C-alpha cells in the first residue's frame, strides 16, 4: 500500500518548536535595530547640557558637581546672612 | 533492478528516522518490501509453464 503523506506537510513545525516564538521577536527586534543608538544625552547646549557633559556623564561618579552644586547653596544663604544682617 | 528501488528506499528508511512525522509511513515501505520480496523469490521458484512433451 502507497506510502502516507506526513513528511511533506509541514505548517505546524512552524510554530512546532519554541525559536519561532523567538524567531517572530527577533525578526522585528534585529530589523528595527540601528548600528548605534539614537543619541545618549551628555550634551545639548543649552548651557546646563554642558554642565550634565562636564559632570553627568555616563562614567562620571566624580563628585565634582556634587561640591559644586553645594557650594553654591553656600553662596546663597551667606549672602542671605547679610541680606537679614 | 527491484534493488535499485529499494536501494533509494532503504537509504530513505535511515532518513525517514530523521522525520519523526512517520507513524505507519515507515510500515507502508516495510509492506512494499515484503510483497517485493514474494514476488522475487515467486519469480525464482518459477516451474517451466508446460510439461515436457519431449521428456515427460
Amino acid at each position: 500500500v502507497s506510502t502516507l503523506i506526513p513528511p511533506k506537510v509541514v505548517s505546524s513545525k512552524n510554530i512546532g518548536s519554541a525559536p519561532n516564538a523567538k524567531r517572530i521577536a527577533n525578526v522585528v527586534h534585529f530589523y528595527k535595530s540601528l548600528p548605534q543608538g539614537p543619541a545618549p544625552a551628555i550634551k545639548a547646549n543649552t548651557r546646563l547640557a554642558r554642565y550634565k557633559a562636564k559632570y553627568f556623564d555616563g562614567d562620571n561618579a566624580s563628585g565634582k558637581p556634587l561640591w559644586h552644586f553645594a557650594l553654591g547653596i553656600i553662596a546663597f544663604g551667606y549672602s542671605m546672612e547679610y541680606y537679614f544682617h | 533492478a527491484k534493488s535499485a528501488a529499494n536501494k533509494l528506499d532503504w537509504a530513505k528508511v535511515i532518513s525517514s528516522l530523521r522525520i519523526t512525522g512517520s507513524t505507519a509511513t515507515q510500515l507502508s515501505s516495510f509492506k512494499k518490501r515484503n510483497d517485493e520480496a514474494r514476488r522475487q523469490l515467486l519469480e525464482l521458484q518459477s516451474q517451466p509453464t508446460e510439461v515436457d512433451f519431449s521428456h515427460y
